[PDB]
């Protein structure tokens, strides 16, 4: 226990202290888990089971009665503080909550939970991050060493080196709960076992261009960052790669009532650089610009001026010139100038014509196009019919949708190209063999006014959770085919896929939405009517909404792995349209700027060319999710779960509702639930004997004699050849008969 | 709690809450059905429009009244009208609301009986009551005597009342009303 340097206590408590804590009275009958009001479940004692009446005496002095249908045992003391939640004798929801609660009070951060690695961030410095434990872990195994991310990092490394394949680290948590520094210590450990400074140096750029204020967080990430750490043949550090996925475009145009756009517009709106404002014609007033003013104007998030400076510094120290930063800033200002355009219908026709031309002129002067030419390209697109071009007509709604789609497109284009430039700066010529990627993605966010974007996020997280579930299924089949005990041949993925089929499949929600924004006079009520007519009752997970405590509104409710979510319809048709304007895209290709590179080229024998008008954010998102799954499904994955203990920066004290929220939205509970259908308590025969032989004191014959003389049913235990498998009730009964034996 | 006051009549459903000064929802008691075939797929056309919605699609629907002269002749249509009144015009759940219904004097007995049966089985109201349309007129007029001539849209009737006692042998009912005046004007 000295091999763990000075961090040994925090990493794992001594066996002596373990045994000194084992001695503690606990009544298995009347100290069971009990539902609560202020929290979900609190530690209490019951006086008696008086019919339908019980009385819970908690620590707070309360004596509430709870119904006999909502009570469940508490974890025994001889199995509290367990490192692996999967090995718990009784797998309940608040059971694991209190397990991690006592583990963080006792200041043990990392905890194994089967195929996961859960990490609640400590708020003060610990010796657990000293290089001594890093170097001294080399040579110890996963099955025995106490939980820590260095363990799974080394396991991924050696898995890569033995199987000659890539691995994937899926760090899962909220921005501002320690994800950045967790990945930082990951990359440090990887460098140790053999460019992190460059990663952190270029990070403020992505933090600017892909983070925006939501309600649950003021520095939430919207894009799916994912760093590929390549290696060589000798498993030595070769180079690092990075890719961006699923960057939400709707933010650039529409913002909710309680949230802001991306940080960059506000950082530019910081007057600390007056040269940017007077070169971009940006008036100081943020209410002036319509694309942004609909969201939260300003919040006490960060020092935005200083962040502007930090980003400019990171830019100047990155490979690209000052002119290029200048073009980036001016392009963002042009996107900002798009919103104030004004169009009117014509005299006695249905054609759109511009009345205000000043912002048009200035946006053209910025973009490097002609103002009259851009106005003509917006009001009168030209389309190709065979070998000729004919002009298409537009009204105000159509030209506005086109403007919004153009802005979203140019922003996303500049973003992807900026990431390419970042990767080019990082690029080293060393040969790059198999990599181990680390993935940063949005969370299964729930609110009271969920919308289209939250539906997209939850759909992504559904694909991820189903992927992990199938992964763990194959892992359990591997355990079984090793143990020579093979049963229960049903997979664990379809039970979740049934919910996916309600989003992606034809006549699913996304297909109905696409059809509805294609139909002539569709409205939100018609969208709702079609959803109901085509799914209500005929499906399994789609169902009515619920109105609780006077919530704002809900039009329908889906059920996911992370609970029942009620979604709102209003605005989906208008926000899903993505009609890109081909004539203006050609204008961009013919610009006098860097813009011509971003829009280099974008829109017989079998052509899947969907039109410019038949474009939907949902469809582009489904395609991107498909290709992200195709990139992940080729690598053996690993999962990291990050939980905030409390919203306050004060350590020690926690918030049980926030813990439950993280557990549900993260899927640790779903993992333990997939376990709860088999035999989760899995122990060998030797320690089984050494702990339960005094019941019938005297390896299959003696074990079987004891089992038959312990009144255990056949289906309750599964007889293995190295370990014999038992369930929660079996562990409880064996515990009780040991206790009476003593 | 609160009680619902639904005055069906024939030709105008008017409902609301007890204790209010006026009905909250007033709309025709018609149920339309499309009589052409429908070409645009994806419209998701419904099959029957009840209430004020049916008055906007007059051009393509065929309108039917489920109440001819006080009596109800289409029980399915009347069930649709009641469902519309409860959930779409008033937006209340009829499980926690007593409902006061009205009818005209001297109607068939099964009309009122089946009205009750529907209001308890289909809609699961907690209580109900059926009142005579002329007694209520006399209530609202602030009298306690007087002879009331309640000419609705399907039925006309006289009900003489004195000091709160109705004289049933003097009740007259005449099946000439606004619908017949409309047909005569046509
Ligand atoms: N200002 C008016 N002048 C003449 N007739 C009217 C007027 N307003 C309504 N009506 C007639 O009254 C009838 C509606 O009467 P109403 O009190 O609604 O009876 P019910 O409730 O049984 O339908 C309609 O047929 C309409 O033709």
């Amino acid at each position: 226990m000295a091999v763990f340097g000075a961090a040994a206590p925090y990493l794992r408590k001594s066996e002596k202290e373990r045994l000194e804590a084992q001695t503690r009275p606990f009544d298995l009958k009347k100290d069971v888990f009990v539902p609560d009001d202020k929290q979900e479940f609190v530690k209490a004692k019951i006086v008696s089971r008086e019919g339908g009446k019980v009385t819970a005496e908690t620590e707070y002095g309360k004596t509430v009665t709870v119904k006999e249908d909502q009570v469940m045992q508490q974890n025994p003391p001889k199995f509290d503080k367990i490192e692996d939640m999967a090995m718990l004798t009784f797998l309940h929801e608040p059971a694991v909550l209190y397990n991690l609660k006592d583990r963080y009070g006792s200041w043990m951060i990392y905890t194994y939970s089967g195929l996961f690695c859960v990490t609640v961030n400590p708020y003060k410095w610990l010796p657990v991050y000293t290089p001594e434990v890093v170097a001294a872990y080399r040579g110890k195994k996963r099955s025995e060493a106490p939980p820590h991310i260095f363990s799974i990092s080394d396991n991924a490394y050696q898995y890569m080196l033995t199987d000659r394949e890539n691995q994937s680290i899926l760090i899962t948590g909220e921005s501002g709960a320690g994800k950045t520094v967790n990945t930082k210590r990951v990359i440090q450990y990887f460098a140790v076992i053999a460019l992190e400074d460059q990663i952190i140096q270029a990070n403020p750029a992505l933090e600017a261009f892909g983070n925006a204020k939501t309600v649950r967080n003021d520095n939430s990430s919207r894009f799916g960052k994912f760093i590929r750490i390549h290696f060589g043949a000798t498993g030595k550090l070769a180079s690092a790669d990075i890719e961006t996925y699923l960057l939400e475009k709707s933010r650039v145009i529409f913002q909710l009532k309680a949230e802001r756009d991306y940080h960059i517009f506000y950082q530019i709106l910081s007057n600390k650089k007056p040269e940017l404002l007077d070169m971009l014609l940006i008036t100081n007033n943020p209410y002036d610009y319509a694309f942004i003013s609909q969201g939260e104007t300003t919040v006490a998030s960060i020092d935005d001026a200083e962040e502007l400076m930090a980003t400019d510094n990171a830019f100047d120290v990155l490979g690209f010139t000052s002119e290029e930063k200048n073009s980036m800033y001016k392009l963002t200002g042009a996107i900002m100038h798009f919103g104030n355009m004004k169009f009117k219908l014509k005299q006695r026709e249905e054609q759109a014509e511009p009345d205000g031309t000043e912002e048009a002129d200035k946006s053209a002067y910025l973009m490097g196009l002609n103002s009259a030419d851009l106005l003509k390209g917006l009001c009168h697109p030209r389309v190709k019919v065979g070998n000729e071009y004919v002009t298409k007509g537009q009204n105000v709604q159509q030209v506005i949708y086109a403007t919004g789609a153009l802005a979203k497109a140019v922003y996303e284009r500049m973003f992807n190209w900026m990431v390419t430039r970042i990767n080019a700066t990082l690029e080293t010529k060393q040969p790059r063999q198999y990599f181990i990627g680390v993935l940063d993605i949005a969370g299964f966010e729930i609110f009271d006014f969920n919308s289209f974007e939250q539906l997209c996020i939850n759909f992504t997280n559904e694909k991820l959770q189903q992927f992990f579930n199938h992964h763990m299924f194959v892992l359990e089949q591997e355990e079984y085919k090793k143990e020579g005990i093979e049963w229960t041949f049903i997979d664990f993925g379809m039970d979740l896929q049934a919910c996916i089929d309600l989003i992606e499949k034809p006549m699913g929600i996304m297909s109905i939405l696409e059809e509805e924004c294609m139909f002539p006079k569709a409205t939100d009520m018609t969208f709702k009517a079609k959803l109901f007519d085509n799914h209500l009752g005929k499906s399994a997970n789609f169902q009515k909404p619920r109105n609780i405590k006077g919530k704002p509104e809900a039009h329908f409710s889906l059920i996911h792995y992370a609970g029942i979510v009620d979604y709102n319809i209003i605005g989906w048709l208008q926000k899903n349209k993505d009609p890109l304007n081909e004539t203006v895209v050609g204008l961009y290709q013919k610009s006098s700027l860097k813009l011509l590179s971003t829009l280099f080229a974008n829109y017989g024998k079998g052509k899947a060319k969907k039109g410019s008008s038949f474009q939907t954010v949902s469809a582009l998102h489904r395609e991107n999710l498909n290709k992200l799954m195709t990139n992940l499904r080729s690598t053996h994955p690993h999962f990291v779960r990050c939980i905030i203990p409390n919203e306050t920066k004060s350590p020690g004290v926690m918030d049980n509702p926030l813990v439950m929220h993280q557990l549900r939205c993260n899927g640790v509970l779903e993992g333990i639930r997939i376990c709860r259908k088999g035999f989760p308590n899995r122990i060998l025969y030797g320690d089984f004997r050494q702990r339960y032989r005094i019941l019938n004191p005297a390896s299959r014959k003696g074990a079987e004699k004891l089992l038959s003389s312990l009144d255990i049913d056949h289906n309750q235990y599964k007889f293995g050849h190295t370990k014999v498998f038992f369930k929660a009730g079996l562990l409880g009964l064996l515990e009780e008969m040991r206790d009476e034996r003593l | 709690t609160t009680a619902l006051v639904c005055d069906n009549g024939s030709g105008l459903v008017k409902a609301g809450f007890a204790g209010d000064d006026a009905p909250r929802a007033v709309f025709p008691s018609i149920v339309g059905r499309p009589r052409h075939q429908g070409v645009m797929v994806g419209m998701g056309q419904k099959d029957s429009y009840v209430g004020d919605e049916a008055q906007s699609k007059r051009g393509i629907l065929t309108l039917k009244y489920p109440i001819e002269h006080g009596i109800i002749t289409n029980w399915d249509d009347m069930e649709k009208i009641w469902h519309h009144t409860f959930y779409n015009e008033l937006r209340v759940a009829p499980e926690e609301h007593p409902t006061l219904l009205t009818e005209a004097p001297l109607n068939p007995k099964a009309n009122r009986e089946k009205m009750t049966q529907i209001m308890f089985e289909t809609f699961n109201v907690p209580a109900m009551y059926v009142a005579i349309q002329a007694v209520l007129s006399l209530y609202a007029s602030g009298r306690t005597t007087g002879i009331v001539l309640d000419s609705g849209d399907g039925v006309t009737h006289n009900v003489p009342i004195y000091e709160g006692y109705a004289l049933p042998h003097a009740i007259m009912r005449l099946d000439l009303a606004g619908r017949d005046l409309t047909d005569y004007l046509m």
